[PDB]
């Protein structure tokens, strides 16, 4: 990008159109422009209602809302669960029996273990009220350094304009710690000293 | 082509007796060998027992030999395991299986498999 | 050129001693439009005939499977009360069934615009690689705002199926369009039929019966209305022959053809009507030539028998000793001959040996001349358009040089056998089939070559014409005589429209690294001695590390035979256990993303305890354990897949590498996938006009010149430490 | 009796060309050709093909059904009254 | 497919040592597992040893665990089995086998086999 010189000589008429393509800064773009997603995980204070006596047993609540003038079509909640964590199959069967939430048959006859990824098909997402669903998750094996799980909501006709939120019991918004300054970041997930 | 369900799993104490059944949907008379294979938590699926088509020849693995018994019944198309004196290390998932009789102590010729019953022993 | 239309690359090539093939390459810039880019090539001596192809430029990643949306019939009867039942067949690229969930929507394509039916949206499961859905009839009537069933005829139906995998790691959108709404399952066409008949002769209706999308029909009985005995049958080329008898009077013949399919009602039979005009003799002298060819379809190497039949008075007989025949193939004269006719022979038979240079079709034009009919010279002609079966002039077959009893493995040397003509230059490509999942159109086939040739012929009308000048003009000829008989004026270029246990360190996994979307860009020469005219070359290629089906397309280019596009040869590469790293295309820097490693296990009986591992890359931020590499143990059930998630925060701009290694416990196998992904900064690509100026040297500037100073770009919203591309356009303004 | 077809099958249509050599002082005395099909040693289908005056050759489309297996002799004839005044029968036959 | 010969059998005294050579005709570098299988007189052809593609994973049978050692050299396609401290129950015909790594302790996936050397240890 510099100043250039043009010598136009001869006889006739011409058009000089000069356009610079570049990377412009995006403002007020969190890339969740079509969906609003609030994913919370809370420790269950009863500590007695489970039958399988798991170690931690938190409760995951997902509140999705559509951005626009009308309700959305059949959307998808893709919940990739945390390390060592499995969803409770009774609340899975209760959410499958709802009139707006479909949970597929392959994900229900699967075992309580080795099911770390879940798909929930919503029939509609409201644009005025937060459609909220919650279910219990159990720690089926305790591990060190629990990976933060993800919940991604998207309509069926677009992989983009989705909303991917992250959840973790000890980190705010499920985000890994990083030291960031003037768009330069270093991974602060190491030990302190 | 058979379907193969098994019942009889559960939670027993140490030294007790347990009684597993495996029922087949199709014909059992044309199946040369049928076996039981267990899978430990954390280990792979190794051999436990197998029975002949006529019920005459039995093979057991060398940890269950003096205390397990496999027996067939071609009338109602279904097979039994009987175990006495259950060790603490026998908590497993037990799969019934049907195969052609070639190498009956290995699982790679058992073409048709069941879904497993959980056997838990308390000690 | 871009989808705006401006040429961004201009090249001057010469095909001298290249054997007709010019390989070329062009690097796409990163600062680029998205859409249908075009390649326009033309000869230097003919700079107004432009040969073009299209390629899409899009930000994508390759899908893992294909979706075939097949309706039960290739149309929709409007009174079918069962609705439109379609079947969604989702199949993996390596040939496995897909368990998943399909979202299927329907819509009306009304011309160039389309409207959806939002109450027709169905969510169905896909089990064993197939699912079925029905669009009901009443949903189709209440979705369309117009009343009645009869106004839906002519408009088409389209169905869009979006298939989600059960892991959710990949989805495929596939649209089946152009399903017409018809009141009849067939269509009658008179396009291969002559529009002119000789009165008193049989007229050979060459009736083209088609499926309503455009495919040719098969075994469909058709009949002329009013002549119930003439019931023919539609052959494999889609066209049936009906020879009817014409009365010897100069009247137009109104021919109505209906299908006679037994399983339909009388309102479902497709009809069409043709007015065929009589051939006009000179001076109404009643002299006709009839050119009877009893043809259905011809392979080259066979023969046909042209039947010349005279129709004239015996007072001028024994003045005709020959019929001149000419063959028009590919718009030029292929073979011209005479056929000797001894007097007393009303019919003579000439055997045409149909060689391989008669592909795709030819026009037999025959004539004679006669002087003493009424005192002046008379030329009487006929012509017939005969269709040869369209194949290659030579041949090209690509298949497996090895036995192929085994299934090939990534990295395995594979032997490709190429059988073609002697001395031909064979060019190859091997393309991942997910490219054909994303974009299927604009592929080089042999049928595309023969419809390029068939649309560039100079013959307009098949068969005969109005008079002898009409026969020669419609055949694509000029006949001129010394006496004065000549063809009429042709002056148009176109035809007129009518912990521990380190199992990953013990197994020394080298990673599957090369994943090209296209490879084998090779040029070969068949210099072997031919066996019965076919040269066989064996090639030892090395298969790339993608687990997919490679489609290998080869074009032979021979000096005496020409261009032959082979049938595509499919090589399916598959392991029993592998890793599919479902990376996205681009990731915004300093944001948290989750990537998926889908481990596939395809054993019929045994489950797999698989230790999987993400290698530590310092470009990404992740969880820092005491061990720097991040590994876990999963269990995969048999004939199933498991998705393993990994969260990463990338910190460096550019092509960063992600490596996932997995090893199976108690088994002597492993896999490892290393793939690179683009990390972009947080901004958005956004164009800004520097200037628009009008150049005029005789009006602006001084001394005959004009100095225009381009300023530097005044961007203030630019991302720091990023590339920008300034595009200069000069255009010549037309004056009138 | 021109039959120009390589292989015949049931369901197909065979176009039989009836060509006539005759002097036109006697024309329009012939208006039909009588055709007969001999299959398996007996008559299967006998018919007339109508021929208008001025038609030098006509085409009879025969619908080859499944009872024409294995072969058939198509036998055609016409009759006229010649210049000598007697009845003259002209016949031809083909084996398909 | 490979052709597979074995060299290095014969008369060995008790408590001695032996070294053999499993020679492959073709390329060893695409073979996931190769194993040594012995056959006693009057008994089966049971598992003795197997080695990985890279040589980093060994599996032995239970009777041969502290005494046998399998090595692989991919330079000239050679798999070596070494015995220390022979017992007279190792008198067997030893074959070398190539298989695709799936269940390497069973013979049912080892597709390619040799002819074997007779190894007689005397006591
Ligand atoms: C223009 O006129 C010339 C001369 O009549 C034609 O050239 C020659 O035509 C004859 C047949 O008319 C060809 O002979 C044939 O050759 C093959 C192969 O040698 C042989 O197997 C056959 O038995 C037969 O003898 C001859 O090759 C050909 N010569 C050349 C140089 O082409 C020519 O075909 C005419 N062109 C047109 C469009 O009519
Ligand atoms: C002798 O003369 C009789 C009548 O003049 C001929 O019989 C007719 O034969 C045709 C077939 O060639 C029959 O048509 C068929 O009719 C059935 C229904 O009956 C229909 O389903 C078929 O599609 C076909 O149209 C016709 O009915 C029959 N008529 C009679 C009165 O029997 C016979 O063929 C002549 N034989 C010879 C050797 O010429
Ligand atoms: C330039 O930007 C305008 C809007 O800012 C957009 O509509 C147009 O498509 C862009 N042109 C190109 C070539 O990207």
């Amino acid at each position: 990008n510099e100043g250039f010189t043009v010598t136009a000589e001869g006889k006739g008429q011409g058009t000089l159109s000069v356009v610079t393509m570049y990377h412009a800064k995006a403002k007020d773009q969190l890339t969740c422009n079509k969906f609003d997603l609030k994913v919370t995980i809370k420790p269950a204070p009863e500590t007695e209602k489970r039958p399988q006596d798991a170690k931690n047993t938190m409760i995951l609540e997902i509140c999705t809302r559509y951005r626009g003038d009308q309700d959305a079509t059949m959307s998808i909640l893709d919940i990739s669960m945390m390390t060592g964590f499995a969803p409770d199959t009774d609340d899975l069967k209760q959410l499958a029996n709802g009139v707006d939430r479909y949970i597929s048959k392959y994900e229900l006859d699967k075992a309580f273990s080795d099911r770390n990824t879940l798909i929930i098909y919503l029939d509609k997402v409201s644009h005025s009220e937060d459609d909220c669903l919650a279910f219990k998750v159990h720690q089926y094996f305790n591990v060190e350094l629990i990976q933060p799980g993800a919940v991604k909501v998207y309509a069926y006709y677009n992989l983009e304009e989705s909303c991917t939120r992250f959840y973790h019991p000890e980190k705010e918004d499920g985000k890994l710690n990083k030291l960031c300054r003037d768009e330069l970041c270093r991974c602060a997930e190491e030990n302190c000293f | 082509q058979v379907q193969l369900v098994e019942t009889g799993g559960g939670l027993v104490q140490a030294g007790g007796s347990l009684r597993l059944s495996c029922a087949a949907s199709g014909s059992i008379f044309s199946i040369n060998a049928m076996g039981w294979f267990r899978q430990a938590p954390g280990k792979e699926r190794e051999f436990v027992a197998t029975i002949n088509r006529s019920g005459g020849r039995t093979y057991y693995a060398d940890s269950v030999k003096g205390r397990f018994t496999i027996s067939r019944d071609n009338g109602k198309n279904m097979v039994y395991l009987q175990m006495h004196s259950l060790k603490p290390e026998d908590t497993a998932i037990y799969y019934c299986a049907a195969g052609t009789g070639w190498s009956p102590q290995t699982d790679c010729e058992y073409n048709y498999w069941g879904q497993g019953t959980q056997v838990t022993v308390s000690s | 050129e871009n989808p705006e239309g401006i040429p961004v690359k201009q090249d001057s090539l010469s095909s001298q001693n290249q054997l007709g093939v010019l390989p070329l390459s062009w690097d796409i810039p990163e600062l680029v439009n998205m859409g249908q880019w075009k390649i326009r090539a033309y000869y230097e001596n003919s700079p107004q005939q432009v040969f073009s192809t299209e390629f899409e430029v899009k930000e994508y990643v390759l899908p893992s499977f294909e979706v075939i949306v097949e309706p039960t019939e290739k149309f929709y009867y409007i009174y079918n009360e069962k609705g439109l039942e379609v079947t969604i067949t989702a199949r993996f690229l390596y040939g496995k069934k897909v368990e998943g969930t399909a979202f299927v929507i329907f819509g009306i394509q009304d011309g160039e615009q389309r409207i959806s039916l939002p109450e027709s949206l169905k969510r169905i499961p896909i089990e064993d690689g197939s699912g079925e859905v029905v669009l009901s009839r009443k949903v189709l009537l209440d979705g369309v705002q117009n009343p009645r069933a009869e106004d839906l005829v002519g408009k088409s139906l389209y169905v869009s199926a979006t298939v989600i995998l059960h892991s959710g790691s990949d989805m495929v959108q596939a649209e089946r369009s152009g399903i017409p709404i018809v009141t009849s399952p067939y269509q009658i066409h008179f396009t291969k039929t002559p529009k002119y008949f000789k009165p008193g002769m049989p007229f050979d209706l060459m009736v083209f019966v088609t499926n309503p999308d455009g495919s040719p029909a098969y075994r469909v009985p058709v009949a002329v209305q009013g002549e119930d005995t003439v019931q023919s049958l539609t052959q494999g080329d889609g066209v049936a022959k009906l020879s009817i008898n014409t009365h010897p009077s100069q009247k137009p013949l109104s021919i109505t053809v209906r299908t006679k399919k037994q399983e339909l009602s009388e309102a479902e039979q497709a009809t069409r009507t043709m007015q065929a005009l009589p051939y006009s003799t000179v001076g109404n002298s009643n002299n006709y030539l009839h050119l009877s060819v009893l043809r259905t379809e011809l392979r080259p190497g066979e023969t046909l028998n042209v039947n010349f039949l005279l129709r004239m008075d015996r007072a001028h007989e024994a003045k005709i000793r020959y019929y001149t025949y000419l063959i028009m193939n590919k718009g030029r004269l292929l073979k011209a001959g005479r056929q000797v006719r001894e007097p007393g022979q009303d019919l003579v038979v000439l055997p045409l040996s149909i060689t391989t240079d008669f592909i795709p079709s030819f026009r037999l034009v025959a004539y004679y001349t006669l002087i003493g009919a009424s005192g002046q010279r008379e030329v009487v002609a006929d012509s017939v358009w005969v269709d040869v079966k369209d194949s290659c002039v030579g041949s090209l077959v690509v298949k497996s040089g090895q036995s192929e009893d085994r299934q090939p493995v990534p990295g395995q040397q594979m032997t490709l056998k190429i059988e073609g003509d002697h001395g031909a230059r064979v060019v190859l490509v091997a393309v991942d089939k997910g490219v054909f999942v994303l974009n299927k159109k604009n592929k080089l086939t042999q049928s595309k070559i023969w419809d390029v040739v068939e649309k560039a012929d100079i013959g307009c009308t098949p068969g005969s014409g109005k008079d002898y000048a009409g026969v020669f003009s419609d055949a694509g000829l000029t006949f001129t005589s010394s006496s004065g008989q000549q063809t009429a004026q042709r002056a148009e270029l176109q035809c007129p429209q009518p912990l521990d246990e380190d199992i990953i360190a013990e197994e020394n996994i080298v990673s599957r690294s090369e994943f090209p979307e296209s490879w084998l860009w090779n040029v070969e020469d068949l210099k072997e001695p031919p066996k019965n005219g076919i040269s066989t070359k064996l090639m030892n290629i090395f298969l790339k590390d993608s687990i997919t089906t490679w489609e290998i397309l080869a074009v032979s280019m021979s000096d005496k035979k020409g261009i032959c596009v082979a049938d595509p040869f499919e090589v399916t590469v598959m392991q029993d256990f592998f890793i599919d790293l479902r990376l996205p295309y681009s990731v915004v820097r300093n944001e948290q993303v989750e990537i998926r490693a889908v481990l596939y296990n395809y054993r019929q009986n045994q489950e797999l305890k698989v230790r999987v591992e993400l290698l530590h890359n310092p470009a990404f931020c992740s969880l820092a354990t005491t061990k720097r590499r991040h590994q876990q143990t999963v269990t995969i059930p048999p004939k199933s897949s498991l998705s393993v998630p990994y969260v990463i925060v990338p910190l460096k701009t550019g092509l960063q590498e992600v490596e996932v290694k997995a090893a199976v416990y108690h088994h002597f196998i492993s896999d490892g996938v290393r793939k690179s992904l683009k990390v972009v900064p947080e901004g958005i690509r956004m164009n800004k006009t520097v200037a628009v100026r009008t150049l005029d040297p005789e009006r602006l500037g001084r001394e005959g010149v004009q100095k225009e100073d381009i300023p530097p770009a005044d961007l203030s919203d630019q991302v720091p430490d990023t590339e920008s591309e300034t595009r200069i356009l000069l255009q010549g303004t037309p004056v009138a």
